[PDB]
RNA sequence: UGAUUCUCGGAAUC
């Protein structure tokens, strides 16, 4: 899977280790600087500027061309790029976390707030547990608003002993769009107002102990608070934003593609003011555009409502909607995917399948495959299915050798010919007798999934029997299932074993079979019943000869 | 088709791990990247023909792996990186338990 | 110098060869991928003592094909130069720039200026030489050098030593 | 670590017979391995289906397979379908 | 005494609808519920805070948020969670998977 | 596929400390005195000396010939010619590594007998000195202790001259002819 | 052990634990009109030494915090008057078995 | 929810149920370690009845003329008639009897003893029954000795924990008690051969099964019991359309989340 | 709910 061999070792992942980038590391890593907003047009000159998406980084139009690193799209996964920001921004996110670190620690110095020598505040150091101690810390002293350099000691409330120092008084902090505020009170009155500068921030936090760090939820060598605040921004490469060409002369650039271009503006603009005519206070309502779109990139549903809308009145999917629940990422393509080797169609009863079969119309029968090894067990009958053709039933469509190369059955000058190797694959119909897995959404029971043994039949419609209805929970009022067709030779060992319908007769929910028998069998053996009812050689001979296991013995 | 979550859980109740795992990779995603063996980023750049390997910044060409995940996590990783988080790849245990 | 370094490889095994005589051909295969290596981390892989008690352990099979991966634990005779390390070899190549030493499975090389003074380059020789009052060097001359730098690359190591300082040169 | 995550082979504690997810899983694996034409141990009786032939190996247990059953801390214990009864 | 009502309370729901479940499945959830301490609730609020993995937390109504300060405390992932490994695209330690197959080559010698 | 080494060390991202190499007797990590055995014991890292490498190689490399036969059923120019028939019969033949060791390590060995080099290292192996020196003092000809102190700059402080005078004379004394 | 009337005033109870090794616990009187332990809903449950405690650990391959835990105010916990660390066996009736060997560790 | 609340929960190797963390959440799936699947409701009978039908039915006294087994059951009857040896097991089986009687009044005070329990002992007698083709007639074979020795001893294999300790030893107790009573109920003398007459092959055969039986109705290792137990209650909830409190689903949906104010508080007083 | 078909919003199905 992937496709061309790698002299790579191959191993599976063991722990994700979770952190925030360095915006040294975010350097080390790009491959482009990117800073031009640009695509590309060398002056309509179709390619691409070394200015934004590949400048190295990442290609299009299929081409190998990748820092020589080849390949060509698919095998390469794509390749970040950087951007200097001007100045600091915060991370639409952290942006909580940022502040209540701030009323954790004091300003000039950057030191806690509550030693060892506080006794509350020994007991949340005590809370080995990142989540909770930082939980405890800040509660503490996110209300002593002064950087005491004395406090009483283990002893005598009149011997006062020091530590750090500089009391500066600690402001109280507010949150107001993408900044943040406090008033330091002064006694004598009255309060005195100022934004805390991100620059400002970003100094403070760098200051921070070490071992500081630590006692408050983070970590010296993946996550440090310094690190919130955003220095260098990491570009993800084309596939992560890919284009989408019209045939040539026409564009395409995904939304985020847009709001680096966005960044990127917003960016240069804020440079030509610190190094030109400086309005010096006409650059943060262009310096807060910045913070903005770096925090819209990111996120774009946030509380103080500006939508930062695209040029049409869309909301610009933010890359946080990306992943956020349903539909998306996590819970749209990981958690659940679409498949190959399925097929939904309509189903109607047929009381003349054993339980655990199911009927396969040719038309799908003759289009999901299953990939046989050639072996000298049927080395004979898969050269059979092969000249077969993929058009008569009993055959097969694709044969791949060793040297990882598909023949197509359909077109190959050579169809009609091939001698099979061994070791070599050859992807044929299901056939009868081929596990499979049915089933019926909404899937909410073990049994709504089982596996069947395959049974191909004209007519276009899933003939599942009747018996099995009620697991499945379906009538044929117009109903679908779905179908899938397991593909290694230990997979439909697992179905075959565990999920076959002939096993899930005894339900685990209830202690007690899910399966019976109804409407007609159930009503007509009722009746059969009866001591009233009585039936005559001619036709009791026929119903012996209908019950496949009679020993033959009136 | 689809095997949304509803899907999973059944096969997961079955206990059908390896088909399960099959659904989800052979078909659909299934991708093979590379990983340093340092970092656990996908950095690596390999160039899969005159077996070069590196991968600068945290500078190898002597520990990388290669390993299968789904496309589209390779790509949810990705995504979180340009978010400036990192999730770390590594192919062997050390926290133990 | 050399060493004896304890090592241990992971080689994945395809179902093929799941034979009675596999211990062998997974011994077999150790060698066809050890003996001849050469890493910075371990320098020049030469030889595998012991052959017969090497350790398969238990394979444990991947999980999609049949191949299963044993962790070989073996055992093996390896050497890799260092910087201000002494060694004596004999030269292989010489020319207006230097000559080339070759000391065991690899090859240390002195600059024409990491040599002493008093000893030129003499180019109408056959073969091409180095002379001197009394000395003069040329191919099968025994050397002992002063290996000064190390460069790892590819299945190879090569570096660079000198000959300047006292009981270094000719013997 | 650990030869020390690996009980030994007496002191063992786990059931002695086969989990109905190993038996699925080893039959799963011997068959995938007999179809990548991997070495059969037994007499194929004119068998010709891998998942065949393996329901037959394991039914003369002459399956050379270990299972490793891992225990929620790590150390394991190990066991051969030799062993393992297999009653289902 | 609590988890007795619970279980009590959550049966009674079941049965009032004159249905049956095993005992052990009304069992199980009543106890994930009370393990922990107290009353942990089955919402975003309760047990999706818990220790289990970030991925798997992660799979259920905070996604980005919880993943943001989940590298924020550079958390460490065991990839013991079944949806860790479908994420991963790697077998997860489930029934065929909740142990490991091995060649023993000695009696690979005896068979023959 | 590589091949990795008896010592899990945890490397934290942090891979910067790269030592420098020097007979400083500061090998790469790799060969510190104090290795791990397969045993999971501790041992004294492995330090030989010319020819007494070529005898432990010789010695694989011949009772190698021998278990390639249990299953085969069912004077200095002239070791030159024994050795190169020893090989393209127990070696993969295209390790012209191996050969070019063998041959240095034939010419420039400086004993023949495993009793000589037995004693070589039995006496060697009393000074207190580091596996590296040990190896070099037994692969370099050495005739004073400022020739000797020299060429191998990490003894200067570690013994008299004197001493390793006489254990310079004792080795001109064990080493073989030719 | 004290048992109060109506209420402490906070004046007082800031002065519980400043007398160790010795502890001291704090009842109310209508707390204790009824012994909630004779409660139909309440198993019996059972100190451990730390040795049986020590032993359940390693019988079981646990690490202290796998352990379902009760609450160090729970209306039990104080009637046995438990510690943070200490171990409670709870053995009550079970309609699948006869009894349930089940143990709370205690935070 | 209650899926991803469950998801990885599942029965581990040493027979105890855990998450990804390891964290115990029952150190017995279900309390007793038996898969679902292998469960009927099967009636104790030692617990339904007066005190008076009791003693009728599982009451043997070798020392009384009208107490003892008539030997027109046992074949060493008359020859057993008063033996003080005998009836030392046969005292010490009733005072167990009489134990359980009293336990079981303590689990199921409602007196319902009809309970879900692994291994049907009902049918595997009457298989043994025209298996062997036994006539109600003719004198069984079985000494006192063969039967209440025998029951004592099939206890000893209905392992479902093996543990080389105390500890765990204990357990193994624990979670099969509550089967053993049922099986003890149905295995007693009277029992045995005045209503079911067994023969000494009959007996070997009803004891070998419900052992083989038993180790079957043990639970997987492997079986993600998590996801099942949860839609296992999921699933009832969706099979819901519709002594006036706050009804079903609205009720499932309020306990679940742990809510505060409830609809209906009530509180029912003796 | 979940899924499907429709054609970024609307429609449909059980
Ligand atoms: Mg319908
Ligand atoms: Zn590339
Ligand atoms: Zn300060
Ligand atoms: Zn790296």
């Amino acid at each position: 899977v992937g496709q061309q061999y790698s002299s790579a070792p191959l191993r599976t992942v063991k722990e994700v280790q979770f952190g925030l980038f360095s915006p040294e590391e975010v350097r080390a890593i790009s491959v482009a600087k990117i800073r031009f907003p640009e695509t590309m047009d060398e002056t309509q000159t179709r390619a691409k500027i070394g200015g934004l998406n590949d400048p190295r980084l990442g290609s299009i139009d299929r081409n190998l061309k990748c820092q020589t690193c080849q390949e060509g799209m698919n095998e390469c996964p794509g390749h970040f790029g950087h951007i200097d920001l001007a100045k600091p921004v915060f991370h639409v996110g952290f942006i909580a976390k940022i502040k209540k670190v701030c009323e954790c620690v004091c300003m000039h110095c950057g030191k806690l707030l509550l030693d060892e020598h506080n006794e509350l505040m020994r007991q949340a150091l005590a809370i080995k547990d990142s989540k909770k101690r930082f939980a405890a810390i800040w509660t503490l002293c996110k209300t002593k608003m002064v950087c005491e350099t004395d406090v009483p000691s283990e002893d005598d409330p009149t011997q006062l002993v020091s530590r750090g120092g500089c009391g500066n008084t600690q402001p109280t902090i507010r949150k107001d769009g993408l900044k943040l505020v406090g008033s330091w009170k002064k006694d004598r009155d009255e309060p005195e107002l100022r934004v805390l500068s991100t620059e400002e921030i970003l100094n403070i936090f760098k200051h921070i102990s070490v071992k500081d760090f630590t006692s408050l939820g983070f970590n010296e060598v993946f996550s440090r608070p310094e690190w919130m605040i955003l220095t260098c921004l990491p570009v993800p490469p084309p596939p992560v934003r890919p284009s989408i060409s019209f045939n040539e002369s026409q564009r395409g650039e995904d939304d985020l593609t847009f709001k680096l271009a966005d960044i990127l503006k917003a960016n240069i603009s804020l440079e030509t003011l610190e190094h030109n005519g400086a309005p010096h206070h006409a650059i943060e309502e262009a310096e807060s555009l910045l913070q903005f779109h770096v925090a819209t990139y990111m996120d774009n549903d946030i509380a103080g409502q500006p939508q930062a809308l695209q040029k049409s009145g869309r909301p610009v999917k933010s890359i946080r909607a990306r992943l956020k629940g349903k539909e998306g990422r996590i819970r749209g393509n990981l958690m659940g995917k679409r498949v190959d080797f399925s097929a939904r169609t309509v189903i109607s009863g047929d009381p003349n399948l054993e339980l655990d079969q199911v009927g396969v119309p040719k038309s799908i029968a003759k289009t999901l495959t299953y990939p046989e090894v050639v072996t000298p067990y049927n080395i004979d009958r898969l050269t059979q299915l092969v000249r077969n053709g993929p058009n008569e039933h009993p055959g097969a469509k694709y044969v791949i050798r060793d040297s990882g190369d598909r023949i197509d059955l359909r077109y190959s000058k050579r169809a009609g010919d091939i001698q099979l190797q061994y070791g070599w694959k050859v992807e044929r119909h299901i056939m009868d007798n081929d596990p499979v897995l049915f089933n019926r959404q909404p899937s909410l029971h073990k049994m709504s999934m089982m596996a069947h043994r395959v049974k191909v039949i004209p007519y276009s419609t899933f003939r599942l029997n009747l018996s099995v209805t009620s697991p499945y929970n379906a009538d044929f009022d117009g109903d679908e299932m779905n179908l899938h067709v397991p593909q290694s030779e230990e997979t439909r060992a697992e179905l075959s074993q565990l999920c076959a319908v002939p096993l899930q007769i005894v339900s685990p929910q209830s202690n007690k079979p899910c399966m019976g028998i109804v409407q007609d069998t159930l009503c007509g053996i009722r009746k059969l019943t009866l001591r009233d009812t009585f039936i005559e050689l001619d036709q009791v001979l026929n119903m012996l000869y209908w019950v496949p296991d009679w020993d033959g013995v009136i | 088709l689809r095997f949304g979550e509803m899907e999973r859980d059944c096969m997961i109740a079955h206990g059908a791990a390896s088909f399960l795992k099959e659904r989800l990779m052979e078909a659909s995603d299934a991708f093979r990247v590379h990983i340093c063996g340092i970092c656990g980023l996908m950095t690596v750049i390999a160039k899969l023909n005159h077996n070069q390997f590196e991968c600068k910044g945290c500078d190898n060409k002597i520990d990388i792996y290669q390993i299968h995940i789904p496309y589209a996590a390779k790509l949810l990783f990705q995504e979180l990186m340009a978010m400036n988080i990192t999730p770390r790849l590594y192919t062997d245990r050390s926290r133990d338990f | 110098m050399f060493f004896i370094k304890d090592l241990s490889l992971n080689i994945t095994l395809h179902p093929s060869f799941f034979g009675p005589r596999m211990k062998q051909y997974l011994k077999t295969k150790l060698l066809e991928e050890v003996e001849g290596s050469c890493t910075g981390k371990f320098g020049y892989i030469l030889c595998v003592l012991d052959y017969d008690n090497i350790d398969i352990q238990r394979g444990r099979i991947l999980p999609t094909d049949g191949s299963a991966e044993f962790n070989v634990k073996y055992r093996a005779v390896v050497f890799k130069p260092f910087k201000g390390e002494v060694v004596d070899g004999t030269v292989v190549s010489c020319s207006q720039h230097g000559f080339e030493v070759q000391v065991g499975p690899m090859k240390v090389f002195v600059t024409k200026h990491l040599m002493p003074q008093d000893l030129t380059f003499n180019a109408g020789s056959n073969p091409p030489s180095y002379q001197s009052s009394e000395d003069v060097i040329t191919i099968k001359s025994r050397i002992r050098v002063k290996i000064e730098g190390c460069i790892s690359q590819v299945s190879s190591i090569h570096a660079i030593g000198s000959i300047k300082e006292d009981y270094l040169g000719a013997i | 670590t650990l030869k020390e995550k690996a009980i030994p082979k007496d002191q063992r504690a786990t059931t002695p017979y086969m989990t109905k997810y190993e038996r699925a899983r080893i039959l799963g694996t011997r068959a995938l391995q007999i179809s990548m034409n991997a070495p059969v141990f037994v007499d194929l009786e004119g068998e010709t289906d891998p998942l065949r032939i393996a329901m037959k190996e394991l039914a003369e247990k002459k399956i050379p397979l270990v299972i490793r059953r891992y225990l929620p801390d790590g150390s394991f214990e190990d066991w051969s379908v030799e062993e393992l009864i297999v009653d289902l | 005494a609590g988890r007795a009502a619970l279980y009590k309370e959550v049966y009674n729901v079941i049965a009032s609808d004159g249905s049956y479940v095993n005992y052990r499945h009304m069992a199980l959830l009543v106890d994930v519920m009370t393990t922990q301490g107290g009353l942990t609730s089955v919402t975003r609020h309760g047990f999706n805070r818990s220790n289990t993995g970030a991925l798997m937390r992660c799979s259920f109504e905070e996604t980005v948020e919880i993943l943001f300060e989940a590298g924020a405390s550079a958390e460490l992932d065991d990839c013991r969670g079944v949806s860790e490994n479908v994420i991963l695209g790697q077998m997860a330690p489930i029934g065929t998977g909740a142990f490991d197959v091995m060649i023993d080559e000695e009696s690979l010698v005896k068979y023959m | 596929v590589s091949t990795s080494t008896f010592q899990t060390r945890r490397r934290r991202l942090k891979k910067v400390e790269e030592e420098e190499n020097a007979a400083t007797l500061q090998l790469g990590q790799e060969f510190q005195l104090k290795q791990i055995n397969h045993q999971g014991e501790e041992e004294e890292l492995i330090a030989l000396n010319l020819s007494e490498a070529r005898l432990v190689i010789k010695e694989a490399l011949v009772e190698r010939r021998r278990a390639f036969k249990r299953s085969q059923k069912k004077t200095r120019e002239k070791e030159l010619e024994s050795i190169d028939v020893l090989l393209e019969q127990t070696t993969g033949g295209n390790n012209k590594d191996l050969k070019n060791t063998m041959q240095y390590l034939t010419n420039f060995s400086r004993f023949r007998d495993q009793e000589t080099v037995g004693a070589v290292i039995q006496l060697l192996k009393s000074t207190g000195l580091h596996p590296f020196e040990v190896a070099q003092l037994g692969s370099l000809a050495c005739d004073t202790a400022d020739e000797a102190k020299t060429l191998i700059p990490s003894l200067n402080n570690k013994i008299s001259d004197d001493e390793l005078e006489r254990i310079l004379k004792e080795l001109s004394n064990l080493e073989t002819l030719y | 052990i004290f048992v109060y009337q109506n209420n402490i005033t906070p004046s007082a109870m800031k002065l519980v634990p400043s007398i160790p090794p010795a502890t001291i616990e704090t009842f109310n009187e209508a707390a204790l009109v009824v012994n909630i332990t004779h409660h139909e809903l309440v198993p019996k449950h059972i100190r451990l030494s730390s040795d049986e405690k020590r032993e359940l650990l390693k019988r079981y391959r646990l690490k202290e915090s796998q352990l379902p835990r009760i609450q160090r105010a729970d209306p039990v916990a104080l009637y046995l008057g438990l510690k943070r660390g200490e171990v409670v066996k709870i053995i009550r009736k079970s309609e699948t078995s006869g009894r349930y060997a089940s143990y709370r560790i205690c935070m | 929810r209650l899926v991803k609340a469950l998801e990885d929960i599942m029965v581990h190797y040493d027979n105890t149920t855990r998450n990804s963390l390891g964290n115990v959440i029952q150190f017995i799936y279900g309390e007793d370690g038996m898969d679902a699947a292998h469960i009927e409701k099967q009636s104790l009978d030692t617990i339904g009845g007066s005190d008076a039908a009791f003693e009728k039915r599982y009451r043997v006294d070798l020392l009384n003329t009208d107490h003892t087994l008539d030997p027109s059951l046992l074949e060493s009857g008359s020859e057993i008639l008063g033996d003080l040896k005998l009836q030392v097991l046969l005292d010490e089986e009733y005072k167990q009897l009489v134990k359980d009687r009293k336990f079981l009044r303590e689990v199921f005070v409602d007196g319902e003893a009809n309970w879900p329990l692994p291994v049907n002992i009902r049918r595997i007698i009457q298989n043994a029954q025209q298996t062997f083709h036994i006539d109600h007639t003719k004198p069984s074979d079985l000494t006192i000795k063969d039967i209440v020795l025998g029951v004592k001893d099939l206890q000893e294999n209905l392992l479902v924990l093996r543990g080389k300790n105390e500890i765990i030893q204990n357990a193994q107790r624990d979670a099969v008690t509550l089967f053993c009573c049922l099986l003890r109920s149905r295995l007693a003398t009277r029992r045995v051969l005045q209503e079911y007459r067994l023969t000494k092959q009959a007996f070997d055969w009803v004891l070998s099964n419900i052992e083989a039986q038993f180790l079957r109705s043990v639970v997987h290792p492997g079986e993600m019991v998590g996801v099942l137990a949860a839609q296992s209650i999921g699933e009832p909830a969706t099979q819901m359309t519709l002594k006036k409190v706050t009804s079903g689903v609205p009720r499932l949906k309020e306990i679940l989340n742990v809510a505060k104010n409830m609809k209906t508080p009530s509180l029912t007083v003796y």
